RNA sequence: GGACUUAUAGAUGGCUAAAAUCUGAGUCCA
């Protein structure tokens, strides 16, 4: 319900400098712009998300101990936000560097944090009550470091003193998240880490201590900063003659985001202000009695209403599903004759075993994962994910070898009355049966389709929502009090860009017009080719309409 | 548009002792409750009986028997009502107890509707069709007066001149008709356009994006095809509820009302004890959008900034293979895109045909940006092509090329996180955990288990006809008669492809209750099996019987404030 | 504004979802 990150951020001399490897970005930067985009992103996706910021060791005046805060661990603000962005400009207009602001040296030799004040810090942060701030039910530290062997790691008595403080935050439910930096010169050595790290049972053992390069630094952080929002559970039957019953879970892996269902009502009347409630409410059309409460619902059938029983409704249901949710498996089936793209009803779910309902569920789908890849099959379920809901037919396909995460896709199928017809045409004629036009006209849309291919597929993280972007850019600014750059006066050179800034889909569209529009102004005839084409293609269209 | 339908049932002592006129009774019952729930002002129905000892009807004519009147619209009570008249008259004649009826229901109907436009029919239930005599000087009669066509049903060459001379006339089987009602029908939806605009690529994002029609069209550096949407999969959630409170009357079944909800708002007042709610005016009271840790109320003219001002567009970004594209990024419902010969020029149909062709033969999904209406949702989608097979003049066979639209997912939709490894396991840290012991005999055995119930024996539907055109699905009359198409039929053994069996359940029950309670008078109600048709649909198939208590048994498996928070 | 058809219909809603809410939608006549 309420997470919490805790970023700390080891200061060195490498940390500092821009890397090839971050197209000549500092790691440090790359770190803080990653959690601008962070806050930015769960401000819209889950704004009841506690994180804070601290850096270490720092020479700064306001440090306690060496560790600055940036800002505290609190549920994400404007406040917080605007302190980032205000950082990351005076950067920007050079007015000062990640050395200014940090107080740091390029000696060679600065001072280090020690680890024990480190530790004991994150533990007493998790701990405090903040009043306006809710209870966290999940505590993680987001540790970023550069330093493979600190000066902690000759002490082998210093090491045990820091086993226990480690643990001690394992005993508080505090979890690191690693994020261990490497680069193409220098490794890092996790052996120092992993033995701090490490516990004494069987699978939680600590995280991982893998080191990373900083080309993955962004990334990693935007995909452990989201959170595993359990859809549903429910038993998953195999054969219930044999009690083949095993436990499965379920998580939605993409949702619908719409802007402005996040709200509250405010009642306010001279100086009071209040909050509000809506309260649907109904009325007998007779009388106009408030019947709210009183109402029941029937099958209308004509002239005529008809109102069953709990009991009889119980015995309508039971003929083809049950009360609580399930998923029974009906049969299996090679995938080319089960998975299409043209026949998508709903979203997906991604499933995996549940071993605290049923154990061996692990065993079971690890087996199945491999013999239904190996086959190349899919399962035939039939039930309902929820007990409220209707049941229905669902494919369940393998996870690929090419995905991470490893477990079953949840499609659901559609039923008959659930495929709609396809409506009826004033005209049929599609000049097939001039096979030579047509067969141009194919020809020269495979070489336009040509220059448009997708080489590195459709990633949903290049397309943000514009209407999610500008819905909350406004509340945005109206709580910072910035003024709006909107200009009535705008120039359509001036209008053109600002559609692509508010919309990342337009700023594609633009490329491939201006890559038509760059092929016939060069007179190189192998570029000049896309443009040709295009007007071919027109040539087509024209000469079919004034002859047919 | 509007239809009249006249039944004629044979009361023969041969049509008593076989059962034939009760099945007939149930044939009525299913075709009138059915047409009751629709109440169509020009569906009309009218029945009379031949061969029967009661005389009453318009020409005095004996033997023929007005036993329901022309009657429109069809009412659920009336039905119930025919129905019981009709059971009446079956059990009194149970045990102890045709050609001028023919002209006597010509008669009625000509008085009946005039001369209006509406599709007359007759439908006649009756056995021996060899055993009547009917001379060619009364089939010379009865063509000519005729405008009428006939439906015919067998209950067990002659009879045959009727219907080979009376354009558009059939004949049916008793049990024909019995397993017809008896099996599921899918509802036929008319298709209703969603969006009409145009499929660009290299469209000028300034002529495209304003609420002006800048053609497009005449830009030769664009890819332009006026195209159409429609729906092509949408969900169900069953028979439309009502929501109602039961009256009193004096007749008391169970009488309801509609009842109609308006929106009241409220504060509470605290007195943890509990509040004390308040009605308030909707006028003082505003929406609080959340930012984060605050709430915010804006300003009028800012609360329209929040909007995203969006044109109507569909906009390629470009192509890729269908492998290309995982699967699990379709999050919505499916969507027709056709080509617009309506608002459009018939070069739109062939350019469009064109491009779903080459995407076909070349395998390719089209990633596009999709906008409906003005400031309606923008977004990402796959245009996956597809064929939709049609019923020819032509003895060749006739595919409609066309688009299916399906929504992708933004940035701010993806909630995947890394998950813990299922091969290979490991340790939170990472080290590899011990290989499970019996392994080797659980990857076996489970290989036998997937193979026990192998499905591909059942046929996935033919291509290009998982969709299904508008008009192979239309019919001259709203009778419930067998589909007589060849390959409709037994095409349902697609196991991906099954009725809409809590649609059905629903229906099925509604009948017997109306059947039972209402007809019979009973006052217990039994509810029916659901058909063993409809049962193994949703069962467990068995291709190769396996006996999986080995396998489970190696698997192991057993169960176990808000007042201050807005700000500036 | 009417007639007809559709209710397994046409839409909305949303802290990501209620066995929720509304009556809409298409065609033809003035």
């Amino acid at each position: 319900i309420h997470e919490g990150i805790l970023f700390c951020i080891e200061l060195s001399e490498t940390m500092f400098k821009e890397s090839s490897d971050l197209e000549y970005k500092s790691p440090l930067l790359e770190i803080l712009e990653s959690l601008d985009e962070l806050m930015s992103q769960l401000v819209i996706t889950r704004p009841g998300t506690a994180i804070g910021c601290y850096f270490y060791y720092c020479n700064r005046e306001d440090a306690k101990e060496g560790i600055y805060e940036l800002f505290p661990l609190r549920d994400i603000n404007a406040t917080f936000m605007k302190k980032l962005n205000d950082l990351l400009e005076d950067l920007s207009s050079g007015r000062i560097s990640l050395y200014d602001y940090f107080m740091f040296q390029q000696t060679g030799s600065e001072k280090q944090v020690r680890l024990s004040v480190l530790f004991t810090f994150m533990l007493d942060t998790f701990l405090e009550e903040i009043p306006g701030q809710k209870q966290l039910s999940n505590k993680r530290v987001f540790l970023f470091t550069d330093i493979d062997k600190p000066q902690e790691a000759q002490d082998i008595d210093e090491r045990a003193r820091l086993r226990r403080l480690t643990i001690d935050l394992f005993d508080n439910k505090v979890n690191f998240a690693t994020f261990f930096i490497g680069y193409a010169d220098k490794p890092f050595d996790n052996e120092f880490y992993s033995d701090i790290l490490q516990l004494g049972d069987s699978e939680f053992d600590g995280p991982s201590t893998k080191p990373i390069d900083a080309k993955y630094i962004k990334s990693r952080i935007l995909r452990k900063k989201e959170v595993k929002r359990i859809m549903f559970q429910c038993p998953l039957i195999l054969d219930e003659k044999t009690n083949f019953i095993v436990g499965v879970k379920g998580y939605t892996m993409y949702t619908h985001e719409k802007a402005g269902v996040r709200y509250k009502l405010v009642y306010e009347h001279e100086d009071i202000r209040q909050e509000a409630y809506s309260k649907r409410k109904f009325l007998n059309p007779i009388t106009g009695e408030d019947v709210t409460g009183k109402t029941v619902k029937v099958y209308p059938y004509g002239d005529l209403d008809i109102n069953l029983s709990d009991s009889q409704d119980q015995i309508v249901m039971e003929a083809y599903t049950q009360k609580d949710a399930f998923l029974k498996i009906i049969g299996f089936r090679s995938s080319s004759k089960s998975i299409h793209y043209f026949n998508n009803i709903d979203k997906s779910s991604f499933i995996v075993p549940d071993e605290a309902k049923y154990e061996g569920s692990i065993r079971t789908l690890a087996s199945l994962l491999k013999i239904l890849r190996k086959k190349d099959k899919i399962a035939i379920l039939w039930g309902k994910l929820k007990s409220n809901s209707h049941p229905s037919l669902y494919t369940l396909s393998p996870s690929s070898v090419k995905d991470y995460n490893e477990g079953f896709y949840l499609y659901r199928v559609p039923f008959l009355d659930e495929i709609r017809k396809f409506p009826s045409l004033l005209s049929y004629d599609d000049g097939s049966e001039h096979k030579l036009d047509y067969d141009n006209m194919k020809k020269v849309t495979q070489s336009i389709m040509g220059y448009f291919n997708l080489r590195d597929g459709y990633n949903p993280s290049d397309f943000k929502n514009p209407l999610l972007q500008k819905h909350y850019k406004v509340l945005h600014d109206y709580l910072l009090q910035i003024e709006t750059t909107f200009d009535e006066n705008e120039t359509p050179n001036t209008k053109k860009d600002r559609m692509m800034r508010e919309d990342d889909s337009l700023r594609k569209l633009y490329y491939i017009r201006n890559k038509i529009l760059e092929s016939e102004k060069s007179e190189d005839p192998i570029i000049q080719r896309l443009n040709k084409y295009v007007k071919i293609w027109n040539m087509f269209y024209k000469k079919f309409n004034d002859d047919n | 548009s509007s239809e009249s339908t006249t039944f004629i049932v044979d009361v023969s002592p041969s049509m008593m002792k076989n059962n034939n006129v009760s099945k007939s009774m149930a044939y009525l019952e299913y075709t009138l409750l059915n047409k009751s729930k629709k109440s169509r002002k020009t569906d009309w129905i009218s029945c009379y009986l031949a061969n029967c000892p009661v005389s009453e009807n318009s020409q005095e004519i004996p033997n023929v028997f007005q036993i329901q009147s022309f009657l429109a619209p069809v009412t659920t009570t009336a039905t119930i009502g025919f129905i019981k008249r009709l059971k009446q008259y079956c059990d009194q004649h149970s045990h102890d107890s045709m050609i001028q009826c023919l002209l006597v229901v010509s008669l009625d109907i000509k008085q009946q509707f005039q001369a209006r436009k509406i599709l007359k029919q007759i439908v006649v239930f009756t056995d021996n069709l060899d055993d009547l005599d009917i001379t060619d000087e009364e089939i010379d009669l009865l063509t000519e007066e005729l405008s009428t066509r006939i439906i015919l049903i067998d209950c067990g060459s002659n009879w045959l001149k009727l219907v080979e001379a009376i354009p558009n006339s059939r004949i049916y089987n008793m049990n024909e008709l019995l397993v017809e009602i008896t099996s599921p029908a899918t509802s036929v939806v008319k298709p209703v356009r969603v969006f009409s605009g145009e499929l660009r690529l290299g469209a000028d994002i300034l002529s495209t994006q304003t609420s002006n029609p800048s053609g497009s069209m005449q830009d030769e550096n664009c890819l332009c095809i006026k195209v159409e949407a429609f729906p092509a999969t949408k969900a169900v959630s069953g028979l439309n509820r009502k929501t109602a409170v039961e009256v009193e009357d004096s007749q008391k079944k169970e009488r309801y009302v509609g009842v109609k909800s308006i929106i009241e708002y409220e504060i509470h007042n605290e007195g943890g004890s509990s509040y004390i709610p308040v009605t308030i005016s909707k006028d003082s009271v505003t929406k609080a959008y959340r930012y984060g840790a605050d709430y915010v109320v804006l300003p009028s003219v800012l609360v329209d900034q929040t909007v995203y001002e969006s044109f109507p567009g569909l906009d390629l970004r470009g192509f890729l293979n269908r492998e290309a594209l995982p699967r699990y990024f379709l999050t919505s419902e499916s969507s027709f895109i056709t080509a617009d010969t309506r608002l459009g020029c018939q070069s739109d149909l062939m350019a469009f045909s064109a491009l779903v062709d080459v995407m076909l033969e070349n395998r390719k999904i089209a990633v596009a940006r999709y906008v409906s209406k003005k400031d309606s949702e923008v977004n990402m989608c796959a245009l996956c092509p597809v064929l939709i097979e049609h019923s020819n003049i032509n003895s060749e066979k006739k595919f409609v090329k066309s688009l299916t639209l399906c929504r992708l997912p933004f940035a701010e939709d993806e909630r995947v996180t890394d998950f813990p490894k299922l091969l290979d396991r490991t340790t939170t840290s990472g080290v590899p955990l011990k290989k499970e012991t019996d392994g080797h005999q659980i990857d076996e055995l489970m290989e036998q288990f997937v193979d026990s119930m192998d499905t591909d024996e059942l046929p996935e539907i033919p291509l290009g006809n998982y969709y299904q055109p508008i008009g192979e699905v239309t019919t001259d009359t709203t009778l419930p008669l067998p589909s007589l198409n060849k390959d409709q039929e037994e095409n349902k053994k697609d196991p991906l492809r099954i009725p809409t069996v809590f649609v059905y359940r629903q229906q099925q029950v509604l009948l017997e209750w109306i059947h039972q309670l209402m007809i019979n008078d009973s006052r217990e109600f039994e509810i029916p099996e659901l058909p063993d048709s409809l049962k193994n649909k949703i069962s467990p198939y068995t291709h190769k019987k396996f006996d999986s208590t080995k396998l489970v048994e190696v698997l192991g498996i057993k169960k176990v404030k808000r007042g201050e928070q807005h700000s500036r």
